[PDB]
């Protein structure tokens, strides 16, 4: 009657999600991401706690994957194919297109420039895609007798999900990154009054005229005759970025041309207009206008047009690296030389997770009856445990990598009511009337009649 | 396809009264009537007609004529209501 | 043909073809007469037939024949009543209370049998079914006793969360027939807005606003403090905790409900536009939200509460210049709309109007109207504004020529109401050399038009220096008043 | 407990359930077959239907017109509801819908008979049908005739009248069609749904959407309130079709199993009619005539598009043009390209890979398939003589269709293949009779036939069976095959239209959860089994009871 968490990734940091939930007998892992910013073989999280030279597939029940993210899904390929593990990898379907496509590309970063000797091959990639189940919106989907999850729109990136793992009375919901205000592209996170044992929640942290802002600054650098080289790093970035601009251009109707770069930038953009319905509200109901993420104005760049004079909106491929630093040099000392990081330089930033008051409205409409923090920072994760444990009266915790939590739960015995009975107490009582009858306990089963069916039946 | 937009002025009940007439060059008169979904009312007594009415005829040598006009219906025949007015239509063949 | 009714449904078979014969002559309307006939008829076969789905149809063609034009229902209640009496089925009966309701709306004026209606529905409330519960609560709400609030209060607490909507309904119909409602409604409604289901939700958050309205400056005290709350004040926080719901339509409800609490204190209107108790970022939070319906909701609730507080418009001010730039027209639309009406006397500094004159350069023909009726309606210091107002207004008459007629509407109306302030900037805008003799600008040209209905219109209220004009300036002037005579004025 | 039963339709039901405490109708059905009686709308005013002779009865002559000794009503065509008075609609609580096809007439129930439930169905559903309604609506308004046909609904007049006007039912509740208004209206209360969701109504029943297999978004529904369970098996596939399989697990261990949508002339291969189309239509393009196909924006035009595509390179008859004629026929593309989700994991592979997952959009970048909102706009410029056409509605009665067999009625070399199974093929013809044009009936319907659902009732195994009643009769066509109808171990349950079903299936034990405070203070005394006596306080909240300890 317990539920044991054990986070072996994040804990109290940012990157690595890897939780462990052990609810009701039955042992789920709720992300595998790996740790950018580490290279001496911490990336990928500690499976030795789970099992020392041992079958990971008796041991996991379901592996649960949130969004895209590499540090959600980076560590996948490794855990799958090198560890061992052939059981149900559950997924967005969504999610199940952008991760071969951003683990190749890391698996590009890493194998050919910084330092990867125990890592993942294309081929185990594709081995580990294999074993996905694709999972929908909102479908109980039934990984054993009585262990189910379902996923909610959790609105950080395209296909991102929250995900509810109920197994008997006992459920607990894990949001690995969401966002409680919608985007140009994509919606805000919506949960259902769940109610909770546990909600496992990230902790890590105005938006119109941010963008009317970047939007004005863009269009002032473009009337004057010189180009912008705005970078993006992130996929969702990109894809907000493209769409919001997109609609400027069209709203303004300047036919001056916006391009973007990469072989990987436009996958992405025949990814996101391949799921429409995982976007936002005005790409699902103008669709049968046309196809917002078709884009009229933004097109691709042959190296930018080879670099032509001009007035005209370029996207570069990192957020440095290649395919950003010939056209950052090029254009150093020019009319408009606005380049705008997340010589003129600007600094536009966009939010791609919620804040303290997105977690805490969320905390506030799933109404659990425990809060856990994952995926942040130390000093706000005490902060927003402080703000938890005094305006919505319920439970916080700080677990670290490594670090187990326990929580005592208190199951409820299905039991059934003979008919004639429940209709006698709908009778008399509903005009505290007392409600005296006999409990059959039998083998594997419960019911409760009245001592005349007890008497008759025993 | 022809569009029209007529401007009906104090007319009492525009939605079953006033009917389309195409008079093809031949004896063909084909009358059509307008749906009440696109009578637009934007003042007292006056009244607007966007319909996108329909032609169609086998082929001709030349671009002749097609008559449209206006007609008014009431409780047993109709009456001209409008100023004639002639479009040029050209079927060609196939 | 009422006796071949009877002679066909006693006649050719009992359980399912009169079914059937009913169904077919419930297509047919019946005279005044023949329905008391018909009615007498069915009420006589009802005793006779034992199957509930017969009995039924007969309750529904009952319930059917009562809302004929010419038939006066006041001798048929009593034999209502009586199958009432010994009705067992609960769907029988639920449909016989719809036939009963029908008769009570159907005679307004006599008391009596009202109060007769009412005692069935309290007598057949007790019913385990939720159908026969809900359709006498609608009984109560449509009738009562205009003692009914007390029990649709305690009814508010069913455990069926139909029959909770049915009670919230049935006493906002009581309220809307005439009846003043009590206040322990209030707490109840209180309690029963955070339900789980979204019905329950979107009827309490209807009567907690309309038990505010009722008593807007009664005082409650807070549950959790010493101090009291005026009880307008303390529902306006619930509202405005309610435009934070899980659901859209109880968001937009709740926004649409937060727009007509015109009684609420300043303090918490100043509370809900702020970004730093429940009332706080109500209006913040759902100018961003996902659906559409909310944010438009959301800007009219804006415009009912800046209508009727002068310093709220202020703050509504930032908020909707930032959401001017809005991913739906129809919002945007809104937004210019009451942005226009709430501009009756605030000023407009420097980033708000070039905001608003940045804008102006859209493609869509709708909002540049909307937004030139703004500048017609809007009030600006700082004269340099006014000439950027002018600069970037000529450059869209440049950019889009068929705009030329709104154009001039809006330079009257700011040379009308901003005299003092064209007045240094004449000079600028007529090519006045000091000493050469300047060539006559071409009329019938719409930029020079349109500077010179934005001078005429300020040098009607100021005659202080009419005398830069040149000659060819009043020339013009002859010109326009000759041709743009609801343009210029004398 | 009990079911209503509102239509008498067999593929297009609507079925009202009333179990336990909630109400629910299960699908509702537009019977467009009503339709065919009367005479059809054409885009212009054709000399030959406009002067046709009317039909006299010694007894309206300008309400009947005769054509080839059938006689049409010269009305506009007016549709067979659900009849709607049987059981009040206003007591109903959910409305789950099955296919796009059953989801027409969803503004005759959510407007006009004061219904304030809601409604459930999946999203590819509401999309497609929003899409047919859409057009439904548009081919009745573009050239409005007027409802002046009403002497000839009269039950002394009907019963005089010859056998096509003389059969049809309940015809006096036939309406016209309804407004866009209408379909904005019933189509904003409806709430979205997926594969495989619960959703808890008053914490009474639970109902999910399982896939079908028929229509991409189709479903399944089960009902289960406790410790028993209703299946509802609408249209459903068995075939190797685009949309996801049918989920037949989740329909095992069921009290009562309601099935509606079997195949129509269940004796057609849809693989065999499929090659007879593509045989008949390069046949007919071989010689220099023109296809004329009368089918649905969206269902069996994917399929069959699908296979004309792999057969033109392979008869070599690339040069000629498709063209596809409907005021939704791009929204009907691109809803097709965008819903991968709801497609077989064939379908849904292809778009892992930056793909199309229906391989026709492929046929408008290589300009095969061309698609036009109307005949007028731009298909009257880009018009080849040798063409094959999807269009129109498949009655026959309104729609582009009309004004093209007008036009290609009168030559033998032009050819209209009919693959849609919903109307009769000879009573779609009837007011078009005297054509030289060669009719091709091959219909691909791809619902379940008899020796598949007799398997799927052999797999699934429920306690009692509801059907309709030309289910457990032999078709009428045949009258003699005794395979060409259910047959179960319970005899199942047969339902007419406007017929009530007492369904004996109600059972004792309601679920109960009992908090540990009463756990503990409960001995389990032995018996051998148990037994226990407990003195409780009964809570009840949302349909759900509790135990509490006194
Ligand atoms: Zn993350
Ligand atoms: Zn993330």
């Amino acid at each position: 009657p317990e539920i044991r968490v054990t986070p072996l990734g994040a804990g109290q940091d940012v990157g690595r999600s890897c939780i462990l939930v052990s609810i009701a007998g039955k042992n789920v892992m709720l992300d595998c991401g790996m740790h950018m910013g580490f290279n001496d073989d911490r990336r990928f999280p500690d499976f030795s706690y789970i099992t020392q030279n041992g079958r990971l597939t008796d041991f996991l029940d379901c592996v649960i994957i949130s969004h895209f993210h590499l540090d959600h899904c980076g560590a996948l390929p490794y855990f799958s194919e090198m560890v061992g593990y052939d059981g149900p990898i559950y997924m967005t379907h969504p999610t199940q297109a952008i991760c071969p496509i951003l683990l190749e590309d890391y698996r590009k970063i890493a194998v050919d420039k910084k330092g990867e000797a125990n890592f993942f091959t294309s081929q185990m990639i594709k081995d580990c895609m294999k074993k996905v189940v694709a999972v929908h919106l909102h479908q109980t989907v039934q990984v054993d007798d009585e262990l189910e999850i379902k996923a909610y729109y959790a609105g950080h990136v395209l296909g991102a999900a929250m995900f509810q793992i109920k197994v008997g009375s006992e459920s607990v919901v894990y949001t690995g990154d969401y966002n409680m205000t919608p985007d140009r592209h994509l919606g805000a996170a919506w949960i259902d009054k769940c109610r909770p044992n546990l909600l496992i929640t990230e902790s890590t942290y105005s938006k119109r005229c941010r963008e009317r802002d970047f939007l004005k600054k863009v269009h002032e650098t473009v009337e004057r005759g010189g180009k912008v080289l705005i970078p993006v790093f992130a996929l969702g970035r990109a894809q907000e970025l493209c769409i919001l601009l997109e609609t400027f251009w069209e709203r303004m109707n300047l036919k001056v041309p916006i391009y973007f770069s990469t072989g990987l930038t436009e996958k992405a953009n025949h990814y996101y207009k391949l799921f429409i319905p995982w976007t936002n509200q005005k790409i699902r109901k103008t669709f049968v206008q046309r196809n917002m993420f078709e884009f009229k104005h933004i097109k691709a760049f042959d190296r930018a047009f080879a670099d032509n004079p001009g007035p005209m909106v370029v996207f570069a491929t990192p957020g440095h690296a290649g395919q950003s630093l010939q056209i950052f040099r090029k254009w150093a000392g020019n009319e408009k030389n606005m380049v705008i990081m997340p010589m003129q330089v600007e600094y536009m930033s966009f939010s791609a997770h919620a804040d303290a008051k997105g977690i805490m409205q969320l905390v506030g409409q799933a109404e659990p009856e425990s809060v856990l923090l994952v995926h942040g920072e130390a000093k706000k994760m005490e902060f927003l445990k402080q703000k938890i444990e005094q305006e919505l009266r319920v439970n916080c915790y700080m677990p670290a990598n490594g670090e187990t939590v326990t929580l005592p739960t208190s199951p409820s015995i299905p039991v059934g009511i003979s008919l004639g009975l429940l209709k006698r107490e709908m009778a008399q009582g509903l005009l505290p009337r007392l409600l005296h009858g006999t409990l059959i306990m039998k083998e594997s089963n419960f019911r409760l009649v009245s001592s005349e069916q007890a008497l008759k039946e025993l | 396809a022809l569009d029209v937009d007529a401007t009906l002025e104090h007319v009492q009940d525009p939605q079953n009264t006033v009917k389309v007439q195409v008079l093809y060059p031949d004896g063909q008169a084909q009358m059509i009537h307008p749906k009440p979904a696109d009578f637009r009312n934007p003042g007292p007594g006056r009244h607007r007609l966007i319909t996108q009415v329909y032609l169609s005829h086998t082929a001709w040598t030349e671009a002749c004529q097609v008559e449209v006009r206006l007609l008014l219906a009431y409780n047993e025949g109709t009456i001209p209501f409008s100023k004639p007015v002639k479009v040029y239509i050209m079927p060609k063949p196939a | 043909k009422s006796a071949a009714l009877h002679i066909d449904l006693c006649k050719a078979t009992s359980p399912a073809d009169a079914l059937q014969y009913l169904l077919q002559f419930a297509r047919k309307p019946v005279e005044a007469e023949s329905v008391e006939g018909v009615v007498r008829i069915l009420l006589e076969h009802y005793y006779k037939e034992n199957d509930p789905s017969v009995r039924l149809k007969i309750a529904s063609l009952l319930g059917l024949l009562s809302k004929t034009a010419g038939f006066s229902p006041d001798c048929i209640m009593d034999d209502a009543i009586n199958i009432l009496q010994n009705e067992k089925s609960h769907q029988v009966l639920a449909q016989l209370l719809d036939t009963l309701l029908a008769i009570g709306t159907k005679l307004p004026e006599n008391q009596a049998i009202q109060m007769r209606l009412v005692d069935v529905a309290c007598k057949h409330l007790t019913d385990t079914s939720h159908g026969v519960r809900n359709k006498c609560l609608q009984l109560l709400g449509n009738l009562g006793s205009l003692d009914v609030q007390k029990i649709i209060g305690d009814y508010f607490s069913d455990q069926d969360p139909r029959v909770r909507t049915a009670a919230i309904k049935a006493m906002l119909q009581l309220h809307e027939r005439g009846l003043k409602l009590h206040q322990t409604i209030y707490n109840q409604a209180c309690k029963l807005l955070s339900d789980d289901y979204e019905q329950v939700r979107s009827a309490a958050v209807q009567l907690i606003w309309v038990v505010s309205q009722l008593y807007p400056e009664s005082i409650v005290p807070i549950p959790s403090s010493n101090e009291e709350i005026r009880l307008v004040d303390d529902a306006f926080g619930k509202i405005c905790h309610m435009v934070s719901d899980g659901s859209w339509v109880v968001r937009v409800q709740a926004a649409k409900l937060l727009g007509s609490m015109e009684q609420v204190s300043s303090h918490f209107l100043e509370q809900t536009l702020d970004k730093k108790s429940g009332a706080c970022g109500a209006f913040v939070h759902g100018l961003e939200d996902e659906m559409y319906e909310v944010r438009i909701a959301a800007v009219e609730a804006l415009c009912m509460l800046a209508q009727s507080s002068p310093s709220f418009a202020e703050k509504c001010l930032d908020f909707l210049v930032d959401m001017f730039n809005d991913e739906i027209e129809e919002v945007r639309l809104q937004s210019i709309h009451t942005m226009r009406k709430i501009s009756n006397n605030i000023t407009l500094r420097e980033d708000q109007l070039d905001t608003v004159l940045a804008v102006l350069e859209d493609s869509s023909r709708d909002i540049r109207e909307a937004l030139h009726e703004l500048l017609c309606c809007t009030n600006v210091s700082t004269k340099e504004g006014i000439h950027l107002a002018l600069v970037e207004l000529l450059k869209n008459l440049t950019k889009y020529p068929t705009d030329r007629d709104s154009i001039w509407k809006c330079l009257k109306f700011l040379g009308s109401r901003h005299p003092t302030l064209v007045l240094p900037l004449v000079p600028e805008l007529l090519s006045t050399h000091p000493f050469f003799d300047t060539a006559e600008p071409d009329m019938d040209d719409p930029a020079y038009i349109a500077v010179l209905v934005l001078i005429f219109n300020a040098a009607k209220t100021c005659p202080t220096m009419p005398a830069l004009f040149s000659d060819h300036t009043f020339r013009h002037y002859a010109y326009l008043r000759d041709s743009l005579s609801h343009l210029v004025p004398a | 407990m009990k079911l209503y039963c509102l239509s008498g339709h067999p593929t297009l039901p609507c079925n009202v359930l009333k179990f336990k405490s909630t109400t629910i109708m299960l699908d509702c059905g537009l019977d467009m077959t009503s339709t065919l009686n009367f005479l059809p709308l054409p885009l212009v005013q054709s000399p030959r239907l406009s002067n046709l002779p009317g039909w006299s009865l010694k007894d309206l002559d300008k309400e009947l017109k005769e054509c080839s000794g059938h006689v049409f009503v010269d009305s506009v065509p007016e549709f067979c509801l659900p009849e709607t008075e049987l059981i009040d609609l206003s007591t109903v609580d959910v409305i789950l819908i099955s296919n796009y096809h059953c989801m027409m007439a969803l503004p005759y129930i959510t407007e006009h008979t004061g219904f304030t439930g809601t409604v459930y169905a999946t999203e590819p559903t509401v999309q497609i049908g929003r899409l047919l309604m859409e057009e439904l609506v548009n081919f009745i308004e573009r050239v409005p005739k007027a409802q002046s046909a009403s002497l000839w609904k009269n039950k002394d007049i009907q019963r005089l009248l010859p056998s096509p006007l003389k059969d049809a039912v309940e015809v006096s509740t036939w309406r016209r069609c309804y407004t866009m208004q209408e379909v904005n209206s019933a189509l904003s209360k409806i709430q979205l749904v997926g594969y495989s969701q619960k959703i808890e109504l008053f914490g009474a029943v639970q109902v999910t959407p399982l896939s079908s297999g028929y229509a991409l978004g189709s479903s399944n529904w089960i009902i289960q309130s406790h410790y028993e369970k209703v299946s509802y098996v609408s249209g459903s596939s068995l075939l190797t079709t685009h949309p996801q399989p049918m989920d037949q697990a989740s329909l095992k261990n069921s009290d009562v199993l309601v099935l509606t949508g079997l195949t129509q002339i269940p004796t057609a291969n849809p693989d065999g009619m499929v090659g007879e189309f593509c045989s008949n239509l390069a046949l007919t393009v071989r010689n220099g005539g023109n296809v004329l196909v009368p089918c649905y924006p969206s269902g069996v035009i994917y399929d069959l598009l699908e296979c004309l595509y792999q057969y033109i390179d392979s008869a070599g008859l690339s040069s000629v043009p498709l063209y596809f004629i409907s005021p939704v026929a791009n929204s009907s593309l691109e809803f097709s390209q965008i819903f991968a989700e709801w497609l077989c994991h064939n379908k849904q592979s292809k778009v892992y890979l930056p793909e199309p997952p229906f391989p026709h959009a492929e046929l408008i970048q290589t300009n095969k398939l061309k698609h036009y909102p109307s005949i007028h706009g731009d298909f009257s410029n880009d018009f080849r003589q040798p063409c094959v056409v999807f269009t129109g509605h498949p009655s026959l009665r309104f729609g582009d269709v009309v004004h093209f067999m007008e036009l290609w009625g009168k030559s033998s070399l032009n050819t209209v293949i009919f693959t849609e199974p919903d109307f009769s093929y000879l009573e779609a013809l009837a007011p078009y009779q005297p054509l030289a044009m060669k009719c091709i009936y091959c219909p691909i319907d791809t619902r379940l036939n008899f020796i598949q659902v007799s398997k799927l009732l052999k797999e699934v195994q429920p306690l009692h069976v509801v059907c309709p009643e030309q289910y457990t009769q032999p078709p009428p066509a045949q009258s003699h095959r005794m395979d060409l109808m259910i047959d179960c171990q319970p005899p199942a349950m047969s339902y007419r239209r406007a017929e009530v079903l007492a369904l004996p299936f109600k059972r004792r034990y309601e679920k109960i959860e009992i908090m540990p405070e009463l756990a503990d203070s409960l001995v389990p005394m032995e018996i051998k089994i148990s037994l226990a006596t407990v003195s409780a306080v009964l809570h009840t909240k949302d349909n759900k009871h509790l135990l509490q300890p006194p």
